[PDB]
């Protein structure tokens, strides 16, 4: 996260850190708890991941230093990538992780509400991007979860900022015209959380941008509301 | 939530 500040423990209890154990253990991506055996994240996170056996999901983490060999994690039973996904820049950058065991909800770990089809029309004014990613292009993963409040940008405005890309309505952009606050390397897969009528909603999934926090280069997020039926298809399968 | 998992 660029231009952010340290989060407080329990502030973003749906935020997870997804680690890979291959070749050595390291933070891979962010993610969000959306159900008691479900993590919503970005499809591009699994580039080169041949098995869910190398994945570890850590919930209830403020600081990466809380993670040692003896720290409890959730194993991943299955990786579900959207069928139409090719690359982050073309959209469909969405994936589900089916956990091997269920998450026990509490004040440290709980789900974020998915947006409603009725909320497709609402204007969100209190949106925050969170993660342990870099604070600039050449940096390192941050120990403490960071947060940055960023305004949503219309599709029309985001399309003029990304000449040469096709910014679809399945994408949602966020950033200040002057830049300064954004997601960066290591934040992808994590949430763009917006508070509406005192309820937090998972509006976006951190996907891509041209550099980090650059002027007139909004961060591009998977527009979660456009995938509610897809998530329900996968999580509510008979 | 309105949407239930
Ligand atoms: C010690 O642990 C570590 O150092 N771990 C550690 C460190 C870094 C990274 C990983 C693990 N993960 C990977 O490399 C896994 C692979 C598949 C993802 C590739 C893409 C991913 N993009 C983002 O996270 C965000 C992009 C992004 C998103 C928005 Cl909305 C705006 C601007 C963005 N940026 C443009 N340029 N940079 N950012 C990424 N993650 C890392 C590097 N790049």
């Amino acid at each position: 996260i660029v231009g952010g500040t340290a989060s407080v423990r329990g502030e973003w209890p749906w935020q997870v850190t997804l680690h890979t154990t291959s070749p050595t253990q390291r933070h891979l991506c962010g993610g969000s708890i959306i159900g008691n055996q479900w993590i919503l994240t970005a499809a591009h996170c699994f580039y080169g991941v041949e098995s869910p056996k190398i994945l570890r999901v850590y919930s209830g983490i403020l600081n990466q230093s809380e993670i040692k060999e003896d720290t409890s994690f959730f194993g991943v039973q299955e990786i579900i990538i959207h069928d139409q996904y090719k690359m982050a820049e073309s959209g469909y950058d969405i994936a589900l992780l089916k956990l091997e065991t269920t998450v026990g909800y509490g004040d440290s770990q709980r789900p974020i509400c998915l947006p409603s089809k009725g909320d497709r029309n609402v204007i969100y004014t209190d949106c925050w991007v969170t993660g342990w990613g870099y604070r600039k292009l050449r940096d390192k993963i941050q120990n403490t979860l960071q947060k940055a409040k960023i305004p949503l940008v219309t599709n029309e405005e985001c399309q003029k900022r990304y000449r040469g890309h096709k910014i679809t309505h399945k994408m949602i952009c966020a950033g200040y015209r002057e830049g300064g606050k954004d997601a960066c390397k290591g934040d992808s897969g994590g949430p763009l959380s917006c508070k509406h009528n005192e309820v937090w909603h998972l509006v976006g999934i951190t996907s891509w941008g041209e550099g980090c926090a650059q002027r007139e280069r909004p961060g591009v997020y998977t527009n979660v509301v456009e995938y509610v039926d897809w998530i329900l298809e996968k999580t509510q399968a008979v | 939530c309105t949407t239930k998992i």
